[PDB]
RNA sequence: GAACGCCCCGCCGGCGGAUGCCUCGGCCCGGGCGGCGACGAAGAGCGCGGCGGAGCGCGAGACGCGGUGCGGACCCGCCCGCCCCGAGAAGCACCGACCCUCGAACGCAGCGCGCCCGGCGCCGCCGCCUCGGCGCCC
RNA sequence: GGCCCCGGGGGCGAAGGCGGCGCGCAGGCCCCGCCGGACCGGCCUCUGGUGCAGAUCUCGGCAGCAGUAGCGCUACUCCGCCCCCGGAGGACUGAGGGGGAGACGGGUUCCGCGGCGCCUGCAUCUGGCCGCGGGUGACUCGGGCCUAAGCGGCGGGUGAAG
RNA sequence: CGGCCCGAGGCGGCGGGGGCGACGGGCGGAACUUAAGCAUAUCAGUACGCCCCGGAGGAGAAACCAACCGGGAUUCCCCGUAGCGGCGAGCGACGCGGGAGGAGCCCGCCCCGAAGGCGCGCUGUGGGCGCCGCGAGGGGGCCCGAGGGCCCCGCCCGAGAGGGUGCAAGCCCCGUACGGCGGGCGAGUAGCGCUGCUUGAGCGUGCAGCGCGAAGGGAGGCGCGGCCCUUCCAAGGCUAAAUACGCCCCGGGACCGAUAGCGGACCAAGUAGCGCGAGCGAACGGUGAAAAGGACGCCCGGCCGCUCAAAAGACCUGAACCCGGCCGGCGCCGGCCCGCCGGCCCCGUCUCGAAACACGGACCGAGGAGCCACGCGCCGCGGCGAGCCCGAGGGCCCCGCGGCGGAGCGAGCGCGAGACGCCCCGGGCCCGCCGCGCCCCUGCGGGCGUGC
């Protein structure tokens, strides 16, 4: 099977040189709270994305762009990160011994993260003194908000 | 080392091929040398048999020269003249012992129209060979 | 490797280490885990305490990235920051200059106060924080962040 | 196999034992029938491969490439190295193309006597292998490593005789029989791209020497 | 006592088909391919060779006919036939035809009969010819 | 899968078979003589459909028993010369026949010539056995037609379908 | 009497019907079995029966998932527990994440109105891999029935894969390596009530009958009513790829070697033979290098001898059980040279106990029964170690996510471990669950303590 699909995509490369295997994807954030900060690769670009630099679907569709209309921008900086990725590819783009790019088109890598510095005394103005409490008042907010009710109409309805 | 993948290296395989072979391939598996005279002659290294070719035999216990009588192609062997079971009688006839065509080198041959064009094909083709290499 | 197991060594012994008197025979005790209340009991006491019955509240589908919550200790904290610059944050140990150390960057939510942190102040980012874990900073002069 | 057939046990009260039998009586599906099934038949879900760490991979070859470079293990192994002017073998040969020139050289460096000691050897194998494409047995001699410079062409012919590419090395070819000092003839390109192999495989570093 | 029976101190014979060696066959894996039929399929019956029982093949043009290429001395027995710078045995590949009865099986039946001088089965779609209705109107 | 120091043993005789000595506590191993007529291994590492007295075991061959138990329908004899053919004698079936013919079933068993390998539970020169040739002719006999008891078909009806 | 409407017979052209031991789609649908009994459950949404395509088929461009600093039609591969249940035995999805592959669209509705595919249609057409061919290179001496054997001296090698040849052949012959041709948005609907099946779907996962029957509507894994938020647009349709597979052809194999391997290696196996029928179904491989397949003579089938290395003579070798002729003698262990003396019940099995009047076993040969897959526990060894790791996949080598470990406890809201110790055992103290003094800031919240 490794050999059946080898082969299959070196003749589909032969038939269409020298464009690329793939589209140009989208860098896009993954679902869950647990891959919160990290990219990968989407399914299309949308339209706002199009609309940033110029191109219609039909024309990005043409020139060799995954365009993928029912997607729909959760931010703006969603809308930075890929007009930056389309405004990158449209400069690398040439059109007609030429040669063939292989792989995924502009891959998306995760940085390592790095150490800053900073000030103790601006950094405590940001905060109480009393953390745990503050957090602790925040996280049973609610349930005493209940019980206190609770508490009121036993006063209200004994008179 | 074989290289070719549409070819087996299949002792069952190879042995029912031997086997069971076509008449135009067991005809050509039934090839001999040709003496050094005709090879200079013809430039050519290998004949199938024929009647009326005249052969010299070793490497056998029936040793000679005679004129190829029969071609028995389901045996892949050749009766030659004179070359015989030894009889019983003084008067009851010969009995010819069969001889294996690769036990022979071809000392003079049968020509035709044939057997002539045949062996300049060959030729031009073994020339073809030899301008490439 | 068959021809070295135990099974080979009783070629001529009749029964395979089976018995005479008792034999091999297809389910001397039913099939799978059958019995447990009744001829097996002494066993699932013995070795089993809550096999059988109902505990506690029932969620008819768990949400398993909701729940998920990766935690690190203070005594990790400083193993973080790479090793070719640690020697340096503890030598010129500052107030205006003070390691910052963010922990989803790193994937960890909450910050728990297990062992203890060297003498040099630092601030530290997380998204929820325990009681002596904020404790042992704020005693070591370390400030605790909220991060969004 | 042995349950095509239609049989069913007779019963007691016909003084017969009480196995399956055909129509007519005949004994079947029974290991100890003529024509019956195996007891446990086999079967091609047994687990025909196995793992192997790939640190422990790794360790297997270095350790083959190490024992190979011993004068000791080379000479207790089997190969003929009493004409040889070192162990660490490297010749610098170009471009071999001609099975007579690649004799020429191993002849010049003294490793012929393998060879022959391979040519001379091929038999017919003893037993029933001999019908399963297995007929012929030939003996080993010397490994060529090769990295930049043509070869194959040059030196595949010859009677135990095998190529590898230095970027690619075999534990099989390496250790032959699972003995581990093979007789290996280095171009100088392979012998000097070795280090370079080590430095290419990723977050990997050598085990360490010991006594 | 001999003889019968038994054991073998050895020498030969029977009956039977084990053991050893061999293998144009099985089994497993992988890769191809995925190509029937009312223009009559798959399958069945009967018949066909110079001497012809079985199996393969073929269909009253029957152990096969023609065309294009290749090939180049045989054709298992007895007979014929061919033989040669082309005159052509064995063999191979494509293409054109022939293609009895039954069978989705098609004039009815299954081996016997018709209606009419072409021929003559069922369903459906689209057209067309000829027609019915105290349907709606004229 | 390897090794077996100029590259392991083999028609100057392999594997197997039959007798005989030696070694080992033993499982077993090694050698010699005779047969046989083409393949076979010792040591290291790897793998398994890996060792039989028994299962009223399976398949095949086969002993004692043992020259043993056994071979309704009255009946043959003499000569030519066999239970076959001929002549002469003596009997039987006894017209609901051991007679002469059809229906069904069988399928060439029918006829002539020839024969004894098989069969003809004894024999055979006999034969429904074996070989080689042959053989059944319809306006008037039957089938084809008619309908019996029945069976099928019918715009359609029903059922997830068949 | 004509038109339109609804029908009838005939004629022409075109299409359908049957066939397959797989893969694929739609229906109907068991029981054995497990639960150590047996009704629910399980087996199994399987066997089997009926229908329907294709080279694949089905599915498919959100009335989707979610709760994020969010993704984005369908299929397939890797990976892993919510829940169901005589809460028993058992059963059981999926999203997020990593890869293979990647592709999007139009009818009704609305505007024009015959511009159309014009005998129709205004009850609405039309537009918006296979075929060829060449192909290198060894003699001389012994001996054999036969040189591929033994001895000694060589050649070819891009070819020492292999088959044949009278005995182990690179060089005796076919082949083998190196190359040429073809190439504005869907009504008896959605939903609801009652009932039956089905699902992990639990006060309903999906379907269906019947009764009722909407307008903005659907969904957010616990019901009802109200207010919000987030996210989609059902009741119409088309669509490549990555995926699966027998027959038949091609290649390979630590597979079987004639009672094995398919039932079937044998010029005539689903054959001969058996059954009214549905159906059942064997046994049988091997002369020799060459048929050279058996001269001449003598008796009246036999004897002599003939071919051949050899009868190997209907055929390779040719064991055992059992038997015939010639020759010798009249059970195991032990001593002695040898027929005396001493000892010795029939094994296997169940059983307290077998020589048993307990059962199996006339004899002989060949075959004949703890293997494999997955899951769980413990032990040993190898590699690396707060880390570890040949998923799938992509380029015996190289790159490669989960996952598991790293923190526990609590039904849950949740909170959350340092203090000692060569090792082991015990003591003490710390974390969570349950309880209770006391002090306080942001407060049914924080701190500090006491107890099983
Ligand atoms: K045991
Ligand atoms: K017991
Ligand atoms: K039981
Ligand atoms: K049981
Ligand atoms: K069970
Ligand atoms: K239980
Ligand atoms: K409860
Ligand atoms: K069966
Ligand atoms: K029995
Ligand atoms: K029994
Ligand atoms: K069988
Ligand atoms: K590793
Ligand atoms: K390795
Ligand atoms: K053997
Ligand atoms: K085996
Ligand atoms: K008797
Ligand atoms: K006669
Ligand atoms: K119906
Ligand atoms: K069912
Ligand atoms: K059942
Ligand atoms: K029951
Ligand atoms: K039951
Ligand atoms: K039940
Ligand atoms: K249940
Ligand atoms: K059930
Ligand atoms: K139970
Ligand atoms: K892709
Ligand atoms: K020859
Ligand atoms: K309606
Ligand atoms: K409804
Ligand atoms: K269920
Ligand atoms: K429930
Ligand atoms: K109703
Ligand atoms: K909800
Ligand atoms: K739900
Ligand atoms: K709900
Ligand atoms: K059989
Ligand atoms: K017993
Ligand atoms: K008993
Ligand atoms: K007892
Ligand atoms: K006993
Ligand atoms: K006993
Ligand atoms: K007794
Ligand atoms: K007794
Ligand atoms: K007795
Ligand atoms: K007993
Ligand atoms: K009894
Ligand atoms: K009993
Ligand atoms: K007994
Ligand atoms: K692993
Ligand atoms: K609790
Ligand atoms: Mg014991
Ligand atoms: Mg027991
Ligand atoms: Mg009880
Ligand atoms: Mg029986
Ligand atoms: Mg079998
Ligand atoms: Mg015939
Ligand atoms: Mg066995
Ligand atoms: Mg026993
Ligand atoms: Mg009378
Ligand atoms: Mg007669
Ligand atoms: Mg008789
Ligand atoms: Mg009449
Ligand atoms: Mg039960
Ligand atoms: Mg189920
Ligand atoms: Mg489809
Ligand atoms: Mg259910
Ligand atoms: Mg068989
Ligand atoms: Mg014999
Ligand atoms: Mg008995
Ligand atoms: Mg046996």
């Amino acid at each position: 099977r490794k050999i059946r699909r080898r082969q299959t995509r070196l003749q589909k490369a032969k038939a269409i040189f020298p464009c690329p295997l793939q589209k140009l994807r989208p860098s896009v954030t993954r679902c869950s709270q647990k891959f919160n900060l990290t990219q990968r690769i989407g399914r299309g670009f949308t339209l706002r994305e199009l609309q940033g630099v110029g191109l219609s679907a039909g024309k990005a569709r043409q020139i060799g762009i995954a365009v993928d209309p029912r997607r729909k921008n959760k931010s703006e900086e969603s809308v930075a990160r890929n007009v930056a990725r389309l405004k990158e590819y449209l400069s690398k783009v040439t059109i007609f011994q030429a040669i063939q790019h292989q792989g995924v088109v502009m891959p998306v890598v995760n940085p390592k993260p790095v150490i800053t510095t900073g000030s103790i005394a601006e950094a405590k103005k940001e905060v109480p003194e009393n953390l745990f409490m503050y957090l602790r008042n925040a996280r049973t907010a609610r349930n005493r908000a209940r019980l206190a009710k609770r508490d009121a109409e036993r006063e209200a309805a004994a008179k | 080392m074989k290289l070719n993948s549409a070819v087996t290296a299949s002792r069952r395989k190879c042995r029912k091929a031997y086997f069971t072979a076509n008449a135009e391939t067991r005809a050509k598996m039934m090839s001999s040398r040709l003496s050094k005279e005709l090879r200079a002659e013809h430039k050519i290294k290998t004949m199938p048999i024929r009647r009326g070719d005249i052969v010299e035999i070793f490497t056998g216990g029936h040793k000679g020269t005679g004129k190829v009588v029969e071609v028995r192609r389901r045996d892949y062997k050749i009766c030659v003249e004179g070359i015989n079971q030894k009889a019983r009688n003084p008067e009851a006839k010969p009995v010819p012992y069969p001889i294996h065509p690769s036990n022979c080198i071809i000392k003079e041959l049968y020509m035709n129209g044939s057997r002539y064009r045949a062996i300049k094909r060959r030729q031009e083709r073994n020339a073809e060979r030899l301008a490439r290499i | 490797p068959t021809r070295i197991r135990k099974s080979r060594k009783r070629r001529g012994h009749r029964q395979m280490g089976y018995g005479r008197v008792g034999g091999h025979r297809k389910h001397p005790s039913g099939r799978g885990k059958a019995g447990g209340l009744q001829h097996k009991r002494t066993s699932f006491d013995k070795y089993h305490p809550g096999y059988f019955g109902k505990l506690g509240m029932r969620n008819y589908h768990v949400r398993r990235n909701i729940e998920y919550n990766p935690t690190i200790n203070i005594d990790k904290i400083w193993s973080l920051i790479p090793e070719e610059q640690r020697d340096g944050f503890l030598q010129r140990k500052s107030t205006t200059e003070a390691p910052v150390v963010d922990v989803t960057r790193f994937g960890f939510f909450k910050v728990l106060g297990r062992g203890s942190l060297p003498q040099c102040p630092i601030i530290i980012k997380a998204r929820y924080f325990s009681s002596d874990a904020e404790k042992k900073l704020r005693e070591v002069g370390g400030v605790p962040l909220l991060v969004p | 196999a042995g349950v095509q057939c239609t049989a069913h046990s007779w019963g007691p009260g016909r003084a017969v034992a009480r196995l399956p039998r055909k129509h007519g009586g005949i004994g079947a599906y029974a290991n100890f029938a003529r024509g019956g099934h195996m007891a446990h038949p086999t079967t091609v879900i047994r687990r025909w491969c196995r793992k192997v760490n790939l640190n422990q991979r790794r360790y297997a070859v270095a350790s083959a490439l190490a024992a190979s470079a011993n004068a000791a293990l080379v000479e207790a192994r089997g190969h003929r190295i009493a004409d040889v002017p070192s162990i660490p073998l490297v010749v610098d040969t170009d471009n071999v193309t001609k099975t007579k020139d690649a004799l020429a050289i191993i002849k010049a460096v003294g490793v012929l006597r393998d060879v022959e000691r391979c040519k001379d050897s091929r038999h017919i194998r003893a037993g029933r292998g001999k019908m399963r494409n297995r007929r012929y047995i030939t003996r080993k001699g010397p490994l060529v490593i090769y990295n930049t410079e043509d070869v194959a062409r040059g030196f595949r012919n010859l009677p135990g005789v095998d190529l590898c590419h230095v970027s690619s090395i075999r534990l099989l070819e390496l250790a032959p029989g699972s003995h581990p000092g093979r007789l290996i003839l280095w171009t100088k390109s392979a012998f000097a791209s070795l280090d370079d192999v080590y430095a290419a495989k990723q977050n990997y570093t050598l085990p360490r020497s010991c006594i």
